[PDB]
């Protein structure tokens, strides 16, 4: 198996009153951040309001992204969490604002119940002008092919002895292959032998395939019928994402409104994520400043931490977290405190337990000392190297020799900087 | 319809004003700002007049002064039949339309035309659809018995409409809103006769809409379209694809000139109806000098819809130039346009607005929590308490009691910080987070 | 009494009979929209043409 | 001559002469073959139709993340089973 710095977190641990335990499901301290996250979790579970956002501010290794993954895994499978970084909004063929609205539209989940049927059977005859006489286990019916799907059928080399899985609603045709009934054609026949499908040819099912707002946007903006030749031209002339305007937005809103008022469907919100908004330019900040003043923009979370630094995209806007003053004035601050000696101890302990490292007491304490001396991450990155070193140096446990070898081998930023002021060359 | 659960801007429905163009202190949600609401009524009467063009007004002053509330109230108060363009100026940049093309598209969208077309109909229960062969003497003996509730009548198909009924596979008895210059017969479903059919038990499975109007009557159907649809039709033979997908492609000028002439003569011929709407733009201090010259010439042009342009910042840097002037705009356009200043609020109107928000959210508040919210809002800003009320309501559920008490607002205040709280917290942590140089002293000890 | 023990035993003979596994694999198809947004505007386009 | 059953492909093991001796053993042999493919290749082959050209021409950019998530969960459940 594989582990990448996470999957140790398995929930906030909020009790019936929303209060999380001290160290439970991969957590250490930060009761303020945990309580604020629980409050936001309850607000999202309400599923009534929208159009509100918060930022959580904390230094490196303060559990910001850890709390984001915790809330993500707490929400559950169906409700989606949208992770995105300021580098993502810089697209290529479309403008950044449209990308932000594509993310917003695909963020909201929309449970829907549409219908699909499939014709699947052994072909009995074809009549050009079109007949495809599909013969299932108990049914043998002859559809008509429109000229385009007739051409698709022609390209499918389907002949007497073939079964095709041609969908009814989309219309595209997927041949299943040579019929297993004609297995007595060649002892080494190349084509696979598939029998006549069960049921009638026009098999009908009730499906729960849902749709995100971007999904049904691309459904009509760039139709994807697929296997038919005309569908190939449709997906080839404009295969990319086109700049959907507000007119199609209103059309889509009407369509989703009528579908959700049909009764079976429903709506569920979602959470979007942004990291290091300090690098974001003033243009996107100004645009989102007027974009959150709407009725559809779902919940997004901000993770940033900067002091008295100029906001990127400007030259004189100095503000904390690299956020313009207006956004700060319209956004909710969550505080995070630096980790402590005992927090470092428990962090290294849990990170050893998840990594299947039975680190003993004194080794754990010394690793905590290094964590408290230079940085938490410097100590955390050494758990696997020290274990592997002790494995190569024939030690199940981690003696002080292993950690000293790691500290003289894998240096930190401070020691490298100490080296850097005494060098004949860079 | 129009799925939008709630918003901080979904609390105003239609504004409030009087025939005297005088403000209402509680004008359907938005309150105060007598000058702002009187000017809104003045502009409303201006646009109802439809006799002036090329006017630019600047909603100046400090931010948070109900500017967006004013725009929303105007939009909801003017009424239907007049589509607007309420888009912030930040997204003018695009990878498919240039700045000139985008500005031209906005200007041509702000001015609309309604079109009345004298289309026809053939309504009535078409109980049967007979399609006879193409006999030489009569090229189509196609019987089809369209009859409304008023009369019983038969008709005949001219070898062109047989597939018009069944472009999509439908049966007879369908109310057909047929158009002579369309070729696409629209079936409305099922329909009724006035007969009891046979003697034995029957007449089952018949409950639908029956034709009501006359067998034939002229319909002067009115359609409203913008210059975008007409221009994209001119540029390409097919225009619906670019209207939906959004890949028009920077249509050329002689198209706009010929559309200008065509619309002028259509208005002169009494077939079209001009609807000169008004454009709304935001963040004008952020606008750039080429846009400044564009609007400067547009104002002097004979055709220019009125402008709702506003700069939240005051005495800010003028984007696109090396100099800063008041409102972030140079004195040329500043003198060319007109100015309406907007000042901030006191506490009581914040209290009233928050009470309106609460009763819109149908939450049984307790006035102690409301007083706490008023104090928190007046200390910092309205939006602070506007979010605090919702989070305190969430805390009210979290403690299993419907009423919003003091402890809810207190927990909301202590959990989520304040701008002053955040700046104090960061200026005491000048060496704990990422800074200008990025120096983060993660080393708690030694 | 004597016989209804065997009434439970009609389960004890299905435990030692044979167990099995699952070895299932997921596969999907494309869901469909067929209300369309074409026919509602083609007539208007042709009228204006 | 060696041919495959399910495809009938021809593979020239070599002419007998005019230079390989006639083979011994049994005619029909079975074996196993393992095919390797990278994550991005799986993402790009099944996302669209023309992506096979993108296997060499590289005529694609910013593949839709839905296909990426589907292939990721496919790989996860393949590894699980
Ligand atoms: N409460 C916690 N419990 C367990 N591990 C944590 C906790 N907080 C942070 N970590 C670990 O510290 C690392 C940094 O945390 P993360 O939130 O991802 O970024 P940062 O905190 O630096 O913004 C993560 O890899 C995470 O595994
Ligand atoms: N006078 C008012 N009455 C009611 N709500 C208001 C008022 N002024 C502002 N708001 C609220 O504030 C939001 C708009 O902020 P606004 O004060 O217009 O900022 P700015 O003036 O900088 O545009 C709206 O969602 C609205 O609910
Ligand atoms: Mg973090
Ligand atoms: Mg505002
Ligand atoms: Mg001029």
């Amino acid at each position: 198996t594989r582990t990448a710095a996470h999957t140790h977190i398995k929930g906030l641990g909020l009790d019936e009153s929303g209060v999380a335990k001290r160290v439970e499901g991969g957590f250490v301290g930060q009761i303020e951040a945990r309580e604020a996250c629980g409050v936001i979790v309850d607000l999202i579970k309400a599923k009534k309001m929208s159009g509100r956002a918060i930022l959580l501010a904390g230094g490196p290794s303060t559990g910001k992204t850890a709390l984001a993954l915790a809330i993500s895994q707490e929400l559950g499978p169906k409700v989606p969490f949208c992770p995105l970084v300021g580098s993502e909004l810089y697209s290529v063929e479309v403008k950044k604002t449209e990308t932000l609205m594509e993310n917003f539209r695909r963020a909201i989940g929309l449970r829907i119940k549409e219908t699909k049927e499939v014709y699947e059977g052994e072909v009995t005859e074809l009549t050009p002008e079109v007949i495809v006489g599909l013969k299932s286990a108990k049914g043998t019916k002859t559809l008509r092919l429109d000229p385009t799907i007739y051409e698709s059928i022609q390209r499918e080399k389907v002949s007497i002895g073939d079964v095709i899985y041609i969908e009814a609603n989309t219309g595209a045709v997927k041949r299943v292959g040579r019929s297993d009934a004609y297995a007595t054609e060649f002892d080494l026949e190349t084509e696979e032998y598939v029998p006549l499908p069960k049921g009638e040819v026009h098999k009908k099912k009730e499906i729960v395939q849902d749709v995100t707002l971007h999904d049904l946007d691309v459904a009509n903006a760039r139709p994807q019928g697929g296997q038919d030749v005309i569908s190939m031209m449709g997906q080839l002339l404009k295969p990319k994402k086109t700049e959907i305007t507000e007119k199609l937005r209103q059309e889509v809103n009407k369509v989703v409104a009528k579908y959700i008022d049909q009764g079976v469907a429903e709506l569920i919100p979602g959470v979007l994520f942004i990291d290091e908004v300090n690098m974001l330019d003033i243009e996107i900040f100004t645009y989102l400043n007027k974009a959150l003043e709407s009725n559809i923009a779902p919940v997004v979370v901000l993770a940033s931490n900067r002091g008295m630094t100029t906001v990127r995209g400007t030259e004189d806007v100095i503000s904390p977290h690299g956020v313009p003053p207006d956004l700060i004035d319209r956004l909710l601050i969550v505080r995070t405190l630096p980790y402590d000696k005992d927090e470092i101890r428990t962090i290294i302990e849990r990170r050893a337990t998840v990594e299947r490292l039975q680190v003993e007491s004194s080794a754990l304490d010394l690793l905590a000392t290094m964590g408290t001396e230079t940085s938490l991450r410097y100590a955390l990155q050494l758990l696997a190297p020290c274990g592997i070193l002790a494995q190569t140096s024939n030690r199940k446990e981690i003696v002080v020799n292993d950690v000293n070898e790691a500290k003289l081998l894998f240096l930190d930023a401070k020691r490298s900087t100490k080296i850097l002021e005494t060098s004949a060359n860079y | 319809k129009s799925l939008s659960l709630i918003a901080a801007h979904s609390h105003i429905t239609g504004l409030g004003l009087d025939e005297n163009l005088q403000p209402r202190p509680t004008s359907e949600g938005m309150v105060g700002q007598l000058q702002a609401r009187r000017a809104a009524g003045v502009i409303l009467k201006m646009v109802q007049n439809g006799t002036i063009a090329g006017r630019a007004v600047l909603v100046a002053g400090p931010p948070s002064t109900g500017k967006t509330a004013l725009a929303m109230g105007v939009s909801q108060s003017l009424g239907k039949d007049v589509p607007f363009t309420a888009i912030a100026g930040s997204e003018i940049f695009s990878l498919e339309l240039s700045k000139t093309e985008a500005l031209t598209q906005a200007f041509r969208k702000s001015i609309g035309i309604k079109i009345k077309e004298e289309t026809e109909l053939i309504e009535g229960e078409v109980v049967e659809i007979q399609i006879d062969r193409s006999i030489t003497g009569g090229h189509k003996q196609g019987k089809l018995t369209i009859k409304t509730t008023d009369m019983e009548t038969i008709y005949e198909l001219g070898n062109k409409m047989i597939d018009g009924l069944t472009k999509e596979k439908v049966l007879a008895g369908d109310v057909i809103s047929i158009d002579k210059a369309s070729g696409k017969i629209t079936k409305l479903g099922r329909s009724f006769a006035r007969s009891r059919d046979y003697d034995a038990m029957g007449a089952d499975t018949r409950f639908v809409q029956c034709p009501e109007g006359e067998l034939q009557k002229r319909k002067t159907v009115v359609h409203t379209v913008s210059l975008h649809e007409i221009d994209v039709i001119n540029s390409r033979t097919q225009g619906f694809l670019a209207l939906f997908t959004g890949d028009t492609g920077e249509i050329r000028s002689e198209v706009r000139d010929q559309i200008n002439t065509k619309v002028a003569e259509w208005k002169e011929e009494g077939k079209a109806e001009i609807v000169p709407g008004v454009l709304f733009i935001d963040e004008v201090h952020m606008l750039d000098i080429e846009c400044f010259s564009f609007i400067n010439r547009a104002l002097e042009d004979e055709f220019a819809p009125i402008v709702m342009m506003a700069t939240n910042r005051g005495v800010s840097k003028t984007r696109g130039t090396n100099y800063k002037s008041p409102h972030g705009l140079p004195l040329d356009l500043l003198d060319r346009s007109i100015i309406i200043t907007t000042k901030s609020y006191n506490e009581q109107e914040i209290k009233t607005i928050l009470s309106i928000r609460a009763q819109e959210e149908e939450v049984e508040l307790s006035s102690d929590a409301l007083d706490l919210l008023t104090k928190t809002g007046v200390e910092t800003s309205l939006r602070y308490s506007s979010n605090l009320i919702s989070v305190a309501q969430q805390i009210a559920m979290k403690r299993k009691n419907n009423t919003v008490e003091v402890e809810d607002v207190k927990r909301a205040y202590l959990l989520f910080l304040d701008s002053a709280r955040s700046v104090k917290y960061v200026q005491e942590n000048e060496s704990q987070y990422i800074d200008d140089q990025g120096n983060v002293q993660i080393s708690i000890a030694k | 009494n004597f016989m209804s023990i065997v009434n439970c035993l009609m389960q004890l003979r299905k435990v030692c009979n044979h167990p099995n596994l699952f070895e299932v694999r997921p596969i999907l198809t494309s869901f469909v929209l067929e209300h369309c947004v074409a026919s509602d505007y083609k007539d208007v386009e042709r009228t204006l043409l």
